[PDB]
Order: structure tokens, then sequence, then C-alpha cells
RNA sequence: CGUGAUGACGAGGCACUACGGUGCUGAAGCAA
RNA sequence: ACAGGUUAAUAUUCCUGUA
RNA sequence: AAAGAACCCCGGCGAGGGGAGUGAAAA
RNA sequence: CGGUAAGGUGAUAUGAACCGUUAUAAC
């Protein structure tokens, strides 16, 4: 039972610091872009190797189908 | 670390990889 | 006593204590990423030409692309890891790896049953009418490809693991996630396009551009997480005099938030993708013990209330289902998590070495830093949650990101995302690493 | 002397543990 | 303004019970 | 003019020192 | 209020953050 109770306190004792950690710039003008940039910028280059490779291929296999 | 009593340098494994495709990428394609 | 005659049977590969330069690691990866790719193009040699559309739902998670020479893809290794965290989770087989056996047995062992479940799965792939030409003959013949290439995959991991950067698997799906997007918008049957043309024609489609949509927003969604961050710290201490400066001051900070539930929520997707592949292949195979497919997919059963909505757009006609699959992912996610402490994670115990060290301490000078080496309790509290939290927290964002429903999956497009991220890191820590050789711990 | 207090504390046990130590419980608990 | 209790370090100052 | 000696070695992640470089010169 | 100006936020004092390059930088 206890264990119930101290979990849920837990996950509220949690919400309540992420209210304390936010002024800053919420986070910054800088800082969240900087993810989506770097997550984006990385997805791209897998994403486009795989384009380059995989469409070709698909051209000859379709004209040689 | 591991117990596999045989060891396998990359570079194999990447070279019997080549194996597959060329096998089976002219296996099926290039017919006849 | 164990496996071990087999399982030392079983190859692995040369660790070189060598110089292996970032250049080296990265020009290695690349080259894995490649031969992946590449099998990617290649069907599977099979006269029967025809092949019964494909299953929309294993793909993702699996990294593989059916049809091709990796058509069951990373499916094999993570099933595999999903029954070891199963029994060496509900205590099942209760172990403390600690020792190099038990950490050393639960591996070579999962290793192992990974190639196990590389032919199952290839079976059960055909058994389940995955093709359509069940010649027993040709059967067999495409079995024997398929969990050959997955095989490859596990090696191939092996390689990225010891001779490159990130890791296989989460490159793996990173990059068939990105393709898949890359090629759905753009490539030839590009979905831009067909939206672009749909224009030209005058009949604006709004069922064309509409996927491309639900990545965006699906990105920027699962992207929102990894932006807060504390900031931090901090430590102190000078006295410099080492023979050398030594002005001392103290790390800083902080890392961000999320990542800790993704081998974890990998997991939980990829319990699902054994489900309906499962009760499929044990469908038109015998008795509907999961449930009624037809149609492809299944339309009733536990198969139909744990199968994801996603694909172009969310379906409201079935609330029902919508709850009970959320709520059914939730907990999946939260035992896979507890399955994972039982065994490993962001653990308080490691961060405590490396945390008490920042600054000094040494007899030249006085530099303060005494933290610390005694408030690590600190962490583990405030700990706990960071990773999670989680089954319905990492599981829930996942869920609802299938819901709207995105291009590459709406979950893969997360996983991606994190381990992207992580795999940016990855090329810092290294791109460092890369001049003063020895910190290779801080 | 009542009450404060069918409360607390409390020898000792059932637990983890880094080995600093920490939780659950708990007898008697009066008189000359 | 007393008796318990508590900090690595405070104490008729903090917590409790009772003034 | 700080270019105030990267990096390597002994030594107690010392002290001190030997190389290596900077420098017209480390006489 | 006047001079002056591509440079500046006194020193040990670096860094950090900023202010200015044309007439409210600074002196």
């Amino acid at each position: 039972t206890k264990g119930k109770a101290t979990v849920a306190f837990a996950r509220e004792a949690r919400t309540e610091v992420r209210k304390v950690i936010w002024p800053t710039r919420k986070p910054t003008k800088d800082e969240y872009l900087a993810v989506a940039k770097v997550t984006a910028l990385g997805i791209s280059l897998l994403g486009i190797i795989g384009y380059i490779i995989h469409v070709p291929a698909t051209y000859i296999k379709g004209i040689l189908k | 670390e591991t117990f596999s009593k045989i060891r396998v340098k990359p570079e194999h494994v990447i070279g019997v990889t080549v194996a597959f495709v060329i096998i089976e990428a002219i296996l099926t394609y290039g017919r006849f | 006593k164990k496996l071990i005659p087999i399982l030392e049977k079983i190859p692995e590969v040369e660790l070189p204590v060598k110089e292996i330069t970032f250049k080296e690691k990265l020009k290695w990866t690349g080259i894995v990423l490649v031969l992946y790719f590449i099998m990617g193009c290649i069907d599977v040699y099979t006269a029967g030409a025809q092949i019964p559309a494909i299953f929309e739902f294993w793909q993702t998670i699996t990294a593989s692309r059916i049809g091709t020479l990796i058509t069951l893809g990373i499916g094999p290794i993570v099933t595999a890891g999903i029954i070891m965290q199963l029994l060496v989770g509900s205590g099942i087989i209760q172990m403390d790896l600690s020792i190099p056996e038990n950490r050393a047995l639960f591996q070579g062992c999962q290793k192992l049953l990974s190639i196990i479940m590389c032919f199952v799965e290839a079976v059960l792939f055909v058994g389940a009418g995955a093709f359509g030409i069940l010649t027993p003959l040709l059967a067999f013949l495409v079995i024997i490809q398929i969990a050959f290439g997955s095989i490859i995959l596990i090696y191939l991991d092996e390689i990225v693991s010891k001779y490159g950067i990130g890791s296989g698997i989460g490159l793996f799906i990173a990059a068939g996630v990105s393709q898949t997007i890359f090629v759905g918008a753009l490539g030839p049957e590009g979905y831009l396009w067909k939206f672009l043309n749909s224009l030209i024609q005058g009949v604006p489609n709004i069922e064309y551009i509409a996927p491309i949509i639900g990545t965006i927003i699906v990105f920027l969604m699962v992207v929102y997480a990894e932006c807060m961050r504390r900031r931090i710290v901090v430590n102190y201490a000078k006295r410099q005099q080492g023979r050398r400066v030594y002005a001392a001051q103290s790390t800083h900070l902080p890392l961000k938030v999320v990542y800790v539930s993704n081998i974890p929520v990998i997991l939980a997707a990829a319990l699902f993708a054994n489900i309906q592949l499962w009760g499929l292949a044990l469908y038109r195979m015998g008795i509907p013990i999961l449930g009624h497919y037809e149609g492809g997919r299944a339309v009733d059963g536990i198969a139909y209330y744990l199968s994801t909505p996603y694909g172009l757009s969310s379906v409201i006609s079935d609330p029902i289902h919508a709850i009970v699959y959320m709520i059914a992912m939730i907990i999946t996610c939260v035992m896979f998590g507890i399955f994972w402490v039982e065994t490993t994670g962001l653990d308080p115990k490691s961060m405590a070495k490396r945390i008490k060290k920042s600054g000094a301490f040494v007899p030249g000078i006085r530099p303060g830093e005494q933290t610390a080496k005694y408030i690590e309790h600190r962490l583990k509290r405030y700990i706990p949650p960071l990773t999670v939290m989680s089954s319905a927290f990492v599981g829930f964002l996942a869920t609802i990101a299938n819901f709207i429903g995105a291009l590459g999956g709406g979950t893969g497009v997360l996983l991606t995302v994190s381990i992207v991220y992580r795999m940016y890191e990855q090329l810092l820590r290294e791109k460092v690493s890369e001049l003063h050789p020895a910190i290779a711990k801080l």
C-alpha cells in the first residue's frame, strides 16, 4: 500500500521542481532550438544518405523489372 | 568481456556482407 | 554450469587495444550505415514477385523493410533482449550481474537467443504469409536469406559497437526512420510532390501533404523534451601548484532530459511488434488464440486492441480502442522500465565518483570541494523520475505521438530524435577525448 | 497527585546496507 | 519557559507536549 | 616581444630534475 | 552643456557577458 503513496508523492515532488527550474530562458533563446537543430541536422544526414542509395537503386530495379 | 573462444576481425564480417550482397544482388536480379 | 560450449562457439569481434582515431571510428560507422541502406535496396531471391502488401507496424521498431535482405531487421535482437529482461526481470531467474560472470552470462546468453530468434522470426514471418507463395522449397530458401541478413546486422552492430560511434541498433533505427522520411516525402512516389502536383493539377489534396505535417508536429513535440535542462552545479577550489597552475574551479552542466526510457520503450513497442506478428502467424497457421486478422492485419482480439492506430491520420471512430492501447502501452512501459532497474540504468552509483573530484583535493593549496564523498542520496532521490516517467510519460508521448500519426512512425521519430541526439553527444565526447589521452571516464 | 500521555521513549528483535550507518516493530516501565 | 527530541556543527532559540 | 617552456621521462597524480620545443640568447 | 572619437565596460585581471564604429560607446 504505502508503496503506491510514496510513488504518487515522488511524482508530485518532481512536478514542483519543474516549476523552479525554468526562469533562465524557458529555457533559453538558444537552448531548445539547439536540440531541434542538432536533432534535425542528424536525421537529415541519415535520411539524406538513405535517399541517395535507396532511390537510385529503385529507379534501376523498376527500369529492369 | 566475452566467453567467445573464437575471435573475428571486423574486416571479415564486412567482406562477408559484401558477399551476401553480390550473391543475391545477382542471384535475384540480372535474371538469365 | 551453463550453455558455455556452443556459447564459446559463437564468434565475436576482435577488439584492438590499439589507436582507434576519431576519424576512424567515424569512417567505420559510415561503412556500416551504407551496407545497411544497401541491404535495404536488395530484394530477397524469390520468383513470386507478388507479395501481400506489407506489415505497416513492424518495420519501424525493427528497422527492417519487408521484402529485402533485411526484412527481419533488428526485430530478433530486440525480441531476444525482450525475453531476457522478462526472465532476468521478474526474478524468474534471479541474477546478480556484478561479477563479470552474470554480466557476461546475461549477455553471451542473450546473444545466442538472438540467433535463435533470428531464425524463428524468419520462419514465423513466411509462416505469417509475408510473401504469399509457401512453396516448401522456395519457402525454405527465403527463410535462409532472411534470418542470415539479420545475422549480418547482429555482427555489424558488434562492429560499430567496437569500431565506430554510437550504436548499431540505435543507429539502424534512426537510419531507417530518417530515410523513410526523406524518401516518403521527397523520393520517387514522394508525398511532397504528390501534393505539389495535386496543386498544379488543380485539385488540392489535403491528404498528400497531411502526413508530412504529421511528421513536423511530432518532431516539434518529441523534441520539446530535449529542450529543458538545469544549470547548474557547481564546484570550486584553487591553490594550484602541483607544478603547473591548478587554479581549480569546478565543472558545470547540465545534461538535458529524456533518453533513459530509450531502450525500455524500444522493447515495449517491440513487444507489440511480436504480438501482431505472432497472432497473424498463429492465425493463418492454427487457431485464433490472439485474434482474427483478415485483411492482412487484425480486426479483433488481443491483437486488435493492441495495434497502433497511426499511419496517415488519427482514428476517432473507435475511442475505446484508443483508451486500451494507451493504457496497455503505458503499463508495458512501466514493466520493461522496472525490469531495467533489476538490471541496470542511469545510476547515482557511478555519478558518485566523478561528482566528488571536479576541483582538486590534493596537497597543494586548500581548494574546496567537500561535496560530496557521502552525499549521494541527493541523486537517487532527485533521480528516479528523470529517466522515466514514463511507461505513461515516455510510453504516453510515444503512443499519443502515434494517434497524431506521422511519417516514419510517430514513435519511430521519437526514438530517432533521441538516438540522433545521444549520437551527437557521442560525437562530441569523442571530438574531445581526441585531445587529452586519459580522461576517458570523466 | 491528576492530566498532559490508549502519546513518546524504550532492552531486544525482523531488514537493507556504502559500512558513516540507516527502516518495521516493541516487553516491563512499579514500590521501599 | 519548562521537560523531552533533533544537527557533522545551533539550542530554556529549531520540532513536540505542556506553560 | 611572453613567445612564461605543448609533449615525453624519473618522482608521492609531490619537491626537484632530465629531454623536447620558444627565444638572438634559458651562459 | 562643450571637446573628442573607433573603439570601449578603472587596477592586480584574466575570462564572462555586453556597449559602440556618423551626430547619447567610452574618455
